[PDB]
């Protein structure tokens, strides 16, 4: 997955989709678009 | 060391007028020697320093803009930023023009000045030069 | 002494230290109260003392009383003139124009005026309402954890706790965080100033 | 001026915060504002035993009695309080203290012990504002249990998080104007 920034009710289940896909064996990448270290904070979870 | 002509307008003396025809030093922060003349008696003098700024302190108002001041009074232009009663007292030979903020005495400069007899020629010399200024401006605007 | 007890917020930083400048400057004079935390004095003013210290403080500086006492009323370095019991105070603000080269012949009287600054229960007050918005919170949290246990962040998850803690090992290596009485640890803070309420 | 928890006594709300140090120079009590001493042991012994007419003993077993043991914790007591001056001097039995003790713009204590708590003091206003950020775990805590959760809430604390908006509708205005004097929070130690 690409995006510069994080984006985020829908963040809630958001969140809970994707725990459950990451449970169905749902491997996810992403890094944010920006450069550094600094937004990931709506994806810290969600990510593996 | 030239004459610079400012016809300071004395409401005190509307008949008696006062020229502050200034004959500078090199200096303008420092004291600067301020020459005057009303018509029929000059006054003349030597202004000196760390005594000009202490009645800036009456006034107590910015410095470096007392300078500037002080320069556009002395030479051809009265500032409109700061405008100055301009009462060239004759009484005690003392041009003070003041800007009396929230109602009192509050002097600007400590002016040492002399009554003479024979101004004649010295204001004869101050307005030749300004109509010969008017004179070559005019040339000027005509080749222009 | 009149014009200073009956005439009582901050932080102003001087050549050596950071007083908070409790002065109410009116038409009939001004006296700045700082707390040097080194002595106290007597912050003074008459139209005497203010037309001498405008006329004589320096060469260039001379004016009259009226001028600084109206000029104030209707008002950045600083510079310490201090002899450790009767401090001639130099206030330099931008004042006539130029830096206010003015004598403060002091802090003020020691009882009242510590009263008043000198001399709380207020952030002890904030410490119940803290634990008030603890106590039975932690109830709740029993009450959760029994109908249930799902987090989607469970990363950011721990037991409910108590203030003791702070308490205990809290209220150490933290107040000493500012407890030296030298320039000042910043004093524009803790507005609730709450024994000059 | 030789050794310089906090003791304090209810009176007049003087600046008197009854709290002395155990010393061999007399007297360090802050019940004052604050004066300070300075004399020789051997002085302050012969001194006790002057004022006292009924039995001479070393000052060590005086300050062990009257270190923290009878006034902070519970008839007219010896209050001569000129100028805010406690002279507790009585050759007699004022509520069996035997303290025999002649006492006599003084801001170096004053400034190095009450000026300071009001210097001391932006810490714990610092603690405040820990312990309301801590609780404002609790707050996303809560509020993913009572929407994601779907948990049984006691619905009795069931609060938006804490602010400063909060923080002023709480802040107990009558003890926004508290009484800082030197009474606890005895206790006022801390």
């Amino acid at each position: 997955l690409f995006t510069n920034e994080d984006n985020p009710a829908k963040a809630s289940r958001a969140r809970t989709k994707a725990g459950d896909l990451r449970d169905t064996g749902i491997f996810l990448d992403l890094m944010h678009l920006k450069k550094g270290f600094d937004i990931s904070l709506f994806y810290r979870d969600i990510i593996s | 060391m030239e004459r610079k002509i400012s016809r300071i307008h004395l409401v005190s003396e509307p008949s008696i007028t006062h020229f502050l025809q200034v004959s500078w030093e090199k200096t303008l922060e420092s004291g600067f020697v301020i020459t005057l003349t009303d018509g029929h008696s000059a006054w003349t003098g030597t202004v000196s320093e760390s005594e000009i700024s202490q009645e800036a302190d009456d006034m107590a108002m910015e410095k470096g803009k007392y300078v500037g001041e002080l320069r556009k009074a002395l030479l051809s232009g009265a500032g409109p930023a700061d405008v100055y009663t301009f009462n060239f007292s004759k009484e005690s030979c003392y041009f003070f023009f003041e800007k009396n903020l929230k109602d009192v005495s509050f002097r600007l400069g400590s002016f040492n000045l002399e009554k003479v007899e024979n101004p004649a020629e010295v204001i004869r010399e101050l307005i030749c030069y300004c109509l010969d200024t008017i004179a070559e401006n005019q040339a000027k605007n005509e080749h222009l | 002494e009149e014009l200073e007890q009956g005439l009582l917020p901050w932080w102003l930083q001087l050549a050596e230290n950071s007083l908070l400048a409790k002065v109410f400057i009116t038409k009939q004079g001004y006296a700045l109260l700082v707390s040097d935390l080194q002595q106290v004095w007597h912050e003074q003013v008459d139209t005497s003392v203010v037309s001498q210290r405008a006329k004589e403080l320096n060469k260039r500086l001379t004016a009259p009383p009226a001028a600084f006492l109206c000029h104030l009323d209707n008002l950045a370095t600083f510079s310490c003139d201090c002899v450790a019991d009767a401090l001639i105070l130099r206030v330099r603000s931008e004042l006539s124009g130029l830096p206010f080269y003015w004598n403060f012949h002091c802090l003020a009287s020691p009882s009242l005026v510590s009263q008043h600054l000198i001399r709380s229960l207020a952030l002890q007050c904030q410490v119940r309402e803290l634990a008030t918005l603890l106590h039975m919170k932690d109830l709740e949290i029993q009450d959760y954890q029994e109908s249930g246990a799902t987090l989607i962040r469970d990363r950011l998850k721990t037991e409910p706790f108590e203030e003791n803690s702070f308490l205990e090992q809290f209220m150490i290596e933290k107040l000493p965080e500012a407890c030296s009485i030298g320039d000042g640890k910043p004093f524009v803070m803790n507005l609730q100033a709450v024994t000059t309420q």
